[PDB]
């Protein structure tokens, strides 16, 4: 009949629709994978910061290393 | 049977350029900004349902 074959032209009529929905998909699998990543840049890029800058990102945890030398002049 | 019934243009003689037969597609077919080449022929956008 005219009717079940048009049903099964139509069945596909949508397949672009289908590929973005596969877009979505494939980027919410992959997309967590930014946090380690990112990580790991923010570690190397810290010590290139100001020294107010690497305080302020930390709220005041970090602070410079003391190593007993370059202390106050009287 | 239209292979040997039918003429042929190359069987025939022609000596000038102005005498070769001419084409017979039109030569205004494609258009729009910078398409230098303004003749195609097959293309792969998809067909309806
Ligand atoms: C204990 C029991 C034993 C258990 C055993 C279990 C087994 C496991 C072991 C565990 C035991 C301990 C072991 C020790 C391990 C650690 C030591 C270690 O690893 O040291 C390594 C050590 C590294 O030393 P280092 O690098 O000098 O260390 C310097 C420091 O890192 C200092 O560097 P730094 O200070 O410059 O670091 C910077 C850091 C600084 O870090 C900090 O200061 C962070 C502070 C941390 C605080 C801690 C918090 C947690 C605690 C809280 C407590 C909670 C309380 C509740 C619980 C208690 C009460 C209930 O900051 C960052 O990293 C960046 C900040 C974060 C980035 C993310 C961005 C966030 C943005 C924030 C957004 C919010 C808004 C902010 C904006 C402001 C405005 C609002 O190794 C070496 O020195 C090198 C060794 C040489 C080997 C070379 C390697 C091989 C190379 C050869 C390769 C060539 C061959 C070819 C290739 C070969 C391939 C095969
Ligand atoms: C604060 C101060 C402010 C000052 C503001 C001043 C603003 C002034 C703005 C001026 C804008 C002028 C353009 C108006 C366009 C109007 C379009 C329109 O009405 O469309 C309706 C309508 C749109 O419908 P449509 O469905 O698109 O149909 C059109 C087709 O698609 C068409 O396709 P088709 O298949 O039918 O035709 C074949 C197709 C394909 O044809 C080909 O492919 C043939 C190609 C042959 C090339 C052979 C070259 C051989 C020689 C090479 C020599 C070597 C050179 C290299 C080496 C040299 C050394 C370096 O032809 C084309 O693609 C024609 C391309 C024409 C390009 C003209 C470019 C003019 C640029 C003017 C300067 C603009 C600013 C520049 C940038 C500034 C910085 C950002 O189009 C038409 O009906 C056709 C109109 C075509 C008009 C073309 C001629 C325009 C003449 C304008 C004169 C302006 C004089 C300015 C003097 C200023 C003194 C101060
Ligand atoms: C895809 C990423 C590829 C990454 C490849 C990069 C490898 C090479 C990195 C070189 C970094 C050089 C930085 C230039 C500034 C000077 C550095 C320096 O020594 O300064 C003095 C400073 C110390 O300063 P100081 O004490 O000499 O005095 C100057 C004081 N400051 C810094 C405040 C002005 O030395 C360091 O701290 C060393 C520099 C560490 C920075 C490392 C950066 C790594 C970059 C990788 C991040 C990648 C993230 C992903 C990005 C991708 C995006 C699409």
């Amino acid at each position: 009949s005219r009717a079940v074959y048009a049903k099964l032209w139509a069945s596909t009529a949508q397949y672009t629709q289908r590929r973005h929905y596969a877009w979505y998909q494939i980027w919410s699998r992959v997309i967590p994978w930014s946090v380690p990543w990112g990580i790991f840049a923010m570690w190397m890029v810290f010590p290139a910061m100001p020294v107010e800058y690497r305080q302020a990102l930390t709220f005041g945890i970090w602070q410079k290393p003391n190593i007993g030398t370059h202390g106050p002049d009287p | 049977l239209e292979e040997e019934q039918q003429r042929k243009h190359l069987d025939q003689e022609v000596t000038d350029v102005s005498q070769l037969v001419e084409p017979v597609s039109s030569p205004h077919q494609t258009e729009g900004w910078f398409k230098r080449l303004r003749y195609w022929h097959y293309k792969e956008t998809a067909e309806p349902t």
